[PDB]
């Protein structure tokens, strides 16, 4: 019984290992995506200030 | 004008951090040898906040007007002044008022066109399409030929 339980516990441990690795991958991908998002936001902000200036004039 | 004073005042705290951080982030070297002598655009890109374009254009043109094509410690200060708001910000409107007073030392009730004629004559700038056109347009901002105070007042303002 103990040896079978050891096999199953290692099974579960390895499954959680793999899932955590996949999650880290998705985390870094979303991280680079978020940086790109921030840059797009700043560009839009600058454009907005510019067009406001033009309209006032 | 205010250029040298703005360069001098660049010795400060916020812009010092800005210049040091910009160098540490995206002034490093180890390229393929393309010579980023035009790293001005790269710095504009990597700033994260682009200032008003007049700073960028005056820096692009007036810096190395002899064609030096190189950015020095002092030119680093110039670029960083272009980054922050080290501008003279339209100089002193008191100076504009005093200039217009000297213009109407004859007291025409306004800066006469011949004031502009003699001033351009002193400055000696070639009479281009811009010349005479600017003078008449400012004087005829009403498009009626009558030069008033606020006409040249707003014509000269916004500039350093």
């Amino acid at each position: 019984e103990a040896e079978k339980a050891a096999d199953e516990s290692e099974r579960g441990m390895k499954v959680i290992e793999s899932r955590a690795q996949k999650d880290e991958e998705k985390m870094e991908i979303q991280e680079i995506q978020l940086k790109e998002a921030k840059h797009i936001a700043e560009d839009a902000d600058r454009k907005y200030e510019e067009v406001a200036r033009k309209l006032v004039i | 004008d205010d250029i040298y004073k703005a360069a001098v005042e660049q010795l400060t705290e916020e812009q010092k951090n800005e210049f040091k951080a910009a160098f540490d982030i995206f002034v490093l070297g180890a390229e393929d040898g393309c010579i980023s002598t035009k790293e001005l655009g790269k710095v504009m890109r990597m700033l994260g906040q682009n200032p008003t374009p007049e700073e960028l254009q005056e820096m692009i043109d007036e810096v190395d007007e002899d064609g030096s094509g190189t950015v020095d410690f002092d030119e680093f200060l110039v670029m960083m002044v272009r980054c922050m708001k080290d501008d003279s910000k339209g100089k002193s409107e008191e100076e504009l008022s005093d200039l217009f007073r000297m213009f109407d030392k004859n007291a025409d009730g306004y800066i006469d066109l011949d004031e502009l004629k003699m001033m351009l004559q002193a400055t000696g700038e070639t009479i281009t399409e811009d010349d005479i056109e600017e003078l008449m347009k400012d004087g005829d901002k009403n498009n009626d030929g009558r030069i008033d105070y606020d006409e040249f007042l707003e014509f000269m303002k916004g500039v350093e």
